[PDB]
């Protein structure tokens, strides 16, 4: 029934902004906490139990706690418009950043803020009766975000145990960059994520800006246009949980059909109605066309190209006015086709989910209205292109020692870095043997 | 001679809701559960599937079993929701993931001394039990496992009963879950021992029925449901009316199961026909027989015409002719010989009854046991030997703690049914 | 208790809503429909004499 | 509309047209939606059709066989009845109730004052001349006017258990309308507003104006209206239970607040 | 981020749900006239051996085949309905006819004094439509009558 | 044949006001005190328990006493107080300390002759007397000590009459008090020689009932002193209403009670069911009767499944047949025989009463004699001994006089009642 957000970092709070402004706006919450009443049916309904839970007056309060080492943007989330939504304990801030040092966060900084934050996790959890997951969002990219998120994933892992952690995780673009750490901390994030987390979503900010020239006609996107498009990819996922529908989804179901092996976790994403409110009224959006859409490259909210590998699982999430048979008949005219590629030990490749409400139009927002949309997460071979890259690009600086003295100063073992290029090898080798064929007898 | 039903998982509980609602319709049920029909012979045989409660009402004998409530809250809500006994509902705290294991294993364990215990009271309450009716999907969770834990608990407390499956089984063109070949292997290997005869129904077929027979532009779930509904209230029918001919499921059974092991069966229910075409063809037993060996009208996607029938039953509702319907068996039988396995000297029964369903002026429903039921085994032992020998998969079976050594023994089941059945195809004389 | 009955009696009525709001809309529908044609073939008519 | 004639056409149309001549025609007792709307609308029609109530007599004191209506001291509000919120119970039928604003008399709101035939074994009778009025102390029924529906309809109560409980708060007992009559749970009694003179004011005629509490006899535990909201077919209403409200929950005998008194309202001069 | 201002902006932000309206199942199955099908509650075995001395009339084959009726017996509906009658859910009302010796249920004054001063002509205003009150018994008073008894 | 009731402390005052408003309720007593009942079947036997004051008036039999008046103050400024004789109101000036010791020796002799005057007034009132009936919980402090030392005082006064106690006893979970093993040991020590017949009530036996049976959200003590007051009007019904086998008090003491150590029993009352099931299933002797032996609806710790059964007895309230009553019970004992008593031929004493508790159709309240009961004296005597020796608390009872003599007494007295129930039950027929 329940589920916890949990968001650390710049990326993590911001996203966290634009998503908490949709399940408000989808659920009906008030800026300051409170909900209209309704007179034309006579009581109020469930629904927000999931992402919100109501004091004895009937304030709303949502689920989630904000983790940063710097206080300048969560001290600009407690001055801003939603200030009386959230619970001040839930918005913990530090004093100083992590520098983009993956060392910083993980040694010598977040050791004295983890314990706070275990403890309000602690208290949230204690006001649950049915939780079924977390939700992570974080960056990879930055220090506190890497190190910090490391170090609170493997106390959960600890505490918690079998519990579920499903992570939305923002990884260095292909060709544009930000910093000049970035492979460094990416990789030793990396290494703690293979053992901790159950499955990983990959973005990168380059294909949402491709996607937002585009499908959109945007000229010049900023980052809040890409976190509207993950807040409402993340509804999508989560929709399943809060309304009727012919054919529900549980967030453990995700976990059975997608994860063959525990290790191969890490799962690429792509949103079909991605389409302007110009552009909308002069075409229809049948079932069969959006299902089209969701395959091509041209789609996915990761640079990555799906014809360079082979299909192991997909999971397709409808939302809206759908009816099973089209689903059907859609799924097998995509099985027809000569250019999407399944592994020889997957026969039966797909899971459906159909649920009734449709995606929720934002007063600021730059999508269209749309009766329904179709979201898929799914895993494949090619997503070892992007560990491929990024290992390289360690090597490269590595082989220098360009930065290390940073490390080692903040409190790391240099062996440390080769431990850790020696797992990043040992997933690419799983990533190759899990796709090998033996189609072929003798 | 009283039926207990339980119904198991969300494929089981919406079935189910549009059974009663077709069962207490007949029966002149209000759907606020007091009886307001208009012959003696609609009360005459209540008993058969309702109990009586104080000052005229009747509650229906059926266990609702889920893992998550938001179907029994459904069913709860819907229009005939309220006759059902509130403390017939049993339910848990967590899914079952589409994993048989935690399905038998973790989570089924908690409840299933629950559920027994109301099976136990439903059953011993009856002055004299008929055998269970269970209707559930193989390839979901909680029903494959739980169902299945059941059954055999069931099996153990009751073994001189009859135990009836209607069973929902994947479809050979779209899967709706990936991990499908583990719970339809497992459950396949569990009711092949306990169960004596289970019928299979593919949502692909009541498509097919639904486009091509019916013309529906937009089928839904409803549909599907009614005409599953339908069929299993039809094949009940004689224990319950009067008729020239009663019939009973001991009686089906004696007739229809050859050998122990060969008890999977094909189901069809005739009269079907588009509201438009309707005004121009009255019904009549030739018509019937028709449409009742055509396999466009049979709910499973095995053909007949890759295989031989062992045997058959026919079950006709109305006043009509006994000499019809027997020279109509006759001509079948002798105009398509070869369809028909020659050692068995005539391999239909029929039976008839006085009492249509509302609004037709005759029915049939048709059971068939036919080989070509082993193409779709096969299909599902293929898939599954693919996922198996790269262990697809396997560590969330094994984590909740099975050994290997169940797969093997269900795959080696399934095998020596398949070989069953073809060695009985190929049979002869000599 | 309290909390499956509320639930349930909301579902109840949300459901007759949609329906009747959905009979409203075709009906709705047609009468425009009825309309358009009524005062085109009174056009017509006018502009001949 | 008739649309292009590609694909399916002629067949949709048909089961359209059936469909619509099933809709039409038929009754589908309460599956049909749009019946069952067109019977509200009709029901809430008929429950609010005016009713000509008795002007006040002249000698200005509360007498019985005479429509009244019962207005609420904190909600201002009127005692209303919903004759379709009924439910069976092993005691009988009952009927839910409330308080309501309203804009004058109508056949959910006006009653009448009845007498009982037993007194609490230390009354003073009323000398004959005062048969019609009501006095302190003195067991009266409350009942529906005869025009609402065949079976008159009395105002009765039960004790609080575990299987007895107020309609919304759930936290006193529980007030509801039942043919049920002439019984030990139908009878009222009224009291002073002052407290200090509660009983020198026994067994005396009451005023037509008079704020006064009303407890009921079998129980000793006064009606109040609370604040509590629920919406029905008419809109929002309040609740109707008995119970005394203390400002202090620690000393739960003691003061009452306003929402534990009552008035009569007669029509206008 | 600026928030929203009035409460119909967030209303008219979501959109109403979609609902699929299941088919009737008059219009799968039903061969007759859809508005008014026959009732067949009849069988051969009573249909066929009538009392043709006594006085009710025989059937020929094609009468037996092809006759739409209820059977004649009604025994235990008849009780049935008689039961629930008393109980409240019965249409025909059998109840209310008399009241039991020691089973009152309104006191004799409320029919002597303001009961018999009921206008019949405003009753018959206010009933008109397509709407009537329900005649609800008095069980409880019954039942009472019947529990202190030896 | 009348009673006479006495009330002690917080719990005996909490319960007898329920207690005095059901009773009311049944009779048709208006709290004013007049009669507005509608059958003389009401009236014929209020004497048992109501004194008649003139012109109309009744006054119900029972004396209030408690040590601090805040109870007894709550009580008489309550909704129904004013029924209550005035003089019949004894309270002292200061607390029992929740003390035993305190409690017995120190300020119970200041009121113990007051209350033995109104006592014996009352006794002596009677044209003939019944016995004395006492209400008062084991683990307080008034209660255990001053209700056992009155208990003494009536039993040296009279002695031929019938002493009954209904009791609370210390919940095994949760303790309300911390020196709850001495007041508990030193009262059962004095009820073992003084009483003839004692029901012990465990309140988490309540909590189960109100949440597994009736599924109440929050329960609160109005709920529990509801079935308590069911409970103890129902023992007495037969009492003071006719039947077709009338039952008495010191019938079923004499059918009950084997040898005379032996007097302390467990109670319970089968038509508990949730208020939206109940609806849904008539009453009926079968039901009943199953539901009456299950452990699920009996108000002690100790299940029966771990004893066997020495003698019980069920008062059946409603016009029923005496055939079903007698088969009902030789099936049960026949089908569960090893938990039955072999030396008597039959355990099970039945009555039957004309006159059920209202919107009831049938009823029955279950008074059993079982063995299990002397795990409860077990586990109390074994934390008495891990608080005595420790000297855990004792100086306050040494400072209120006592010789310590007095506790290895009390626990060798127990020690040898807990001894019988283990050598009664593994006695043999030899
Ligand atoms: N899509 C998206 N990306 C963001 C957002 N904010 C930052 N990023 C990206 O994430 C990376 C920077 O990570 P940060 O979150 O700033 O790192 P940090 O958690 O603050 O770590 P420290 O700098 O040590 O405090 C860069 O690649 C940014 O482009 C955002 O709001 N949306
Ligand atoms: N025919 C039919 N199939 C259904 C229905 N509901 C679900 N299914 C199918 O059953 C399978 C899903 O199984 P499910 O009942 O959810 O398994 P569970 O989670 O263990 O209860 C899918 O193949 C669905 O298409 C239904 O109402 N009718
Ligand atoms: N069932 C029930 N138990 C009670 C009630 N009042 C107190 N108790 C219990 O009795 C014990 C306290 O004894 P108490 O009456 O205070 O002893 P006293 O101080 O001598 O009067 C605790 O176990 C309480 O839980 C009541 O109204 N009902
Ligand atoms: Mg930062």
């Amino acid at each position: 029934r329940e589920a916890i957000c949990i968001h650390i970092g710049q990326a993590g709070c911001q996203v966290g902004n634009a998503c908490w402004e949709l399940f408000c706006l989808e659920h009906g919450i008030q800026p300051d906490g409170a909900m209209p009443s309704d007179k034309t049916i006579g009581v109020e309904d469930d629904a927000f139990n999931t992402f919100f839970s109501e004091t004895g007056a009937g304030k709303h309060v949502p689920r989630a706690v904000f983790l940063d080492l710097e206080p300048t943007v969560v001290d600009e989330v407690r001055t801003g418009t939603y200030r009386q939504l959230f619970h001040p304990e839930q918005l913990i801030s530090g004093k100083e950043d992590a520098a983009n040092n993956y060392a910083r966060g993980h040694y010598t900084i977040g050791k004295e803020i983890v314990d706070l934050c275990l403890d309000r996790i602690r208290k949230l959890a204690d006001n649950c009766t049915g939780l079924q997951g977390f939700l992570v969002y974080h960056a990879v990219g930055g220090g506190t975000g890497s190190g910090l998120g490391a170090l609170l994933l493997e106390r959960l892992s600890v505490d918690y145990g079998k519990k579920s952690k499903l992570g939305y995780t923002v990884y260095p673009s292909p060709q544009v960059s930000t910093a000049v750490v970035e492979p460094y901390n990416s990789v030793l994030s990396t290494h703690s994520l293979l053992e901790h987390t159950d499955v990983a979503a990959m973005l990168d900010n380059e294909a949402i800006y491709d996607l937002t020239r585009r499908n959109l006609d945007i000229e010049r996107p900023t980052y809040t246009n890409l976190n509207r498009l993950i807040g409402q990819v993340v509804s999508s996922l989560t929709a399943s949980l809060r309304f009727d529908g012919a054919l529900n989804v549980d967030l453990t179901e995700f976990q059975t059909n997608l994860v063959p092996y525990p290790r191969i976790h890490f799962v690429l994403t792509s949103y079909a109605p991605v389409i302007s409110a110009e552009k909308a009224y002069h075409e229809q959006l049948s079932v069969s066309e959006i299902s089209n859409a969701v395959f091509e490259p041209a789609s996915m909210m990761t640079k990555c190209d799906p014809r360079h590998g082979k299909y192991m699982a997909c999971c397709l999430m409808y939302r809206g006015d759908v009816v099973p048979k089209d689903v059907n008949a859609a799924v097998a005219t995509i099985k027809t086709k000569r250019t999407i590629q399944f592994v020889d030990w997957s026969p039966t490749g797909f899971k459906c989910g159909i649920n009734y409400q449709p995606p929720t139009v934002v007063p600021g927002g730059d999508l269209a209205k749309v009766q329904r949309a179709v979201c898929m997460i799914a895993n494949s071979t090619a997503i070892a292109e992007v560990f491929a890259r990024i290992d390289h690009k360690f090597d490269l600086m590595y082989s220098k020692r360009a930065f290390v003295h940073w490390y080692v100063g903040e409190g790391m073992e240099e062996g440390e870095f080769s431990e850790a290029r020696e797992d990043l090898a040992a997933l690419e080798k799983d990533y190759e043997e899990v796709g090998a064929e033996s189609a072929d007898m003798d | 001679r009283e039926i207990v039903c339980v119904q198991a998982g969300q494929c089981g509980n919406q079935i189910g809701s549009k059974f009663w609602e077709v069962i207490s319709d007949e029966h002149g049920v209000d759907p606020t559960g007091t009886y307001q029909g208009d012959s003696d012979l609609q009360l005459e045989r209540i008993n058969v599937y309702f109990d009586e409660a104080t000052g005229g009402r009747y509650v229906p004998r059926s266990v609702l079993i889920d893992l998550e409530p938001g179907t029994m809250d459904s069913v709860r809500a819907g229009p005939y929701g309220q006759i059902f006994r509130p403390d017939n509902f049993i339910f848990g705290q967590s899914g079952a993931g589409n994993n048989w294991a935690k399905g038998h294993y973790t989570e089924g364990a908690e409840l299933i001394d629950s559920v027994l215990d109301v099976c136990c009271k439903e059953a011993e309450s009856c002055d004299c039990l008929q055998g269970f009716q269970i209707c559930h999907s193989l390839g979901g969770g909680t029903g494959s496992g739980m169902g299945t834990l059941l059954i055999s608990k069931l099996r153990e407390q009751y073994p001189d009963r009859i135990m009836m499956t209607f069973s929902i089984i994947p479809s050979p063109k779209v899967s709706d879950t990936v991990v499908e070949p583990y719970n339809t292997t497992l459950s396949v290997h569990q009711l092949v021992e306990n169960s004596d005869e289970s019928m299979c129904i593919d949502n692909e077929a009541l498509y097919d029925i639904c486009f091509r027979t019916l013309k529906l532009t937009t089928p839904t779930f409803g549909d599907l449901n009614h005409l599953v509904s339908a069929v299993v209230s039809g094949v009940t029918c004689c224990l319950r009316f009067p008729g020239q001919l009663n019939s009973d499921l001991r009686k089906l059974a004696v007739n229809l199961v050859p050998f122990p092991r060969l008890h999977f069966f094909m189901m069809g229910f005739a009269p079907l026909t588009s509201r438009g075409s309707q005004q121009y063809r009255g019904l009549s037993v030739p018509e019937l027989t028709q449409q009742m060996f055509d396999a466009k009208n049979m709910m499973q996607a095995a053909d007949p015409r890759h295989g031989r029938y062992l045997t058959a039953s026919a079950l006709f509702r109305g006043r009509m002719s006994t000499k019809e319907v027997d020279e109509q068996m006759l001509n079948v039988q002798n105009k398509n010989s070869s369809y028909f396995i020659e050692w068995i000297p005539n391999n239909i029964k029929s039976s008839v009854c006085d009492i249509p369903p509302k609004g037709l002026k005759m029915a049939v429903t048709f059971i068939g046991n036919n080989t070509c039921i082993q193409e779709m085994f096969r299909r599902v032992g293929e898939q599954f030997t693919l996922m198996f020998r790269r262990k697809a998969f396997l560590h969330w079976y094994t984590g909740e703690g099975m050994d290997e050594m169940e797969f093997t023994e269900a795959e080696s089941n399934m095998n020596d049914l398949v070989s069953e059945y073809q060695q009985y195809q190929d049979a002869t004389i000599e | 208790m309290d909390a499956g009955d509320a639930r349930v009696e909301r579902l109840r009525r949300v459901n007759r809503y949609k329906a009747v709001q959905a009979e409203l809309a075709r009906e709705r529908e047609e009468a425009e429909f009825q309309a358009m044609r009524e005062r085109k073939i009174s056009a017509a008519a006018r502009d001949e004499a | 509309p008739r649309k292009a004639l590609l694909g399916n056409w002629f067949e949709e149309e048909a089961y359209m047209r059936d469909r619509k001549r099933l809709l039409d025609s038929c009754d589908r007792g309460v599956v049909d939606a749009a019946r069952e709307t067109q019977r509200i609308i009709a029901k809430v029609k008929h429950h609010n059709s005016a009713y000509p109530m008795a002007e006040p007599h002249e000698d200005g004191y509360l007498h019985f066989y005479a429509p009244l209506m019962l207005q609420n001291a904190a909600t201002l509000g009127f005692l209303s009845l919903d004759l379709e919120d009924r439910t069976l119970r092993p005691t009988g039928w009952h009927v839910a109730c409330s308080t309501a604003p309203a804009a004058g008399p109508a056949l959910r709101n006006c009653f009448v004052l009845v007498p009982a035939p037993t007194g609490p074994t230390d009354m003073i009778p009323a000398p004959p001349d005062e048969q019609d009025i009501v006095h302190y102390g003195q067991p009266f029924f409350i009942m529906t006017v005869p025009e609402l529906c065949d079976n008159p309809l009395s105002l009765l109560s039960e004790p609080k258990g575990p299987l007895s409980a107020s309609k919304v708060t759930g936290k006193h007992q529980d007030v509801f309308f039942s043919p049920d009559g002439a019984s030990a749970e139908a009878m009222w009694v009224a009291d002073f507003a002052n407290p200090d003179h509660r009983e020198d004011m026994r067994d005396l005629p009451i005023k037509a104006d008079a704020v006064l509490v009303i407890r009921h006899n079998h129980t000793n535990t006064p009606l109040a209206s609370s604040k509590a909201v629920f919406f029905n077919d008419f809109g929002p209403e309040n609740e109707v239970c008995c119970g005394r409200f203390v400002n202090n929950p620690g000393t739960p005998c003691g003061p009452m607040k306003d929402e534990n008194y009552w008035t009569f309202v007669h029509s206008e001069n | 981020f600026r928030g929203t201002k009035t409460d119909e902006e967030l209303a008219n932000a979501k959109p109403p749900s979609c609902f699929h309206e299941n088919a009737l199942p008059e219009l799968l199955f039903y061969h007759n006239e859809i508005t008014n099908p026959p009732k067949n509650l009849l069988t051969v075995n009573e249909l066929s051996y009538t009392n043709a001395k006594g006085g009710e009339e025989v059937n020929t084959l094609h009468d037996i085949l092809h006759k739409e009726g209820v059977s004649k017996k009604r025994d235990k509906t008849i009780a049935i309905r008689r039961e629930l009658g008393f109980i409240g859910y019965g249409a025909p009302h059998e109840g209310s006819l008399l009241a039991s010796k020691g089973a009152t249920a309104t006191p004799l004054d409320y029919t002597m004094r303001c009961g018999t001063t009921t206008d019949q002509n405003f009753l018959e205003s206010t009933r008109g439509g397509c709407y009537k009150p329900p005649v609800i018994p008095a069980i409880g008073r019954m039942q009472e009558k019947q529990r202190l008894l030896t």
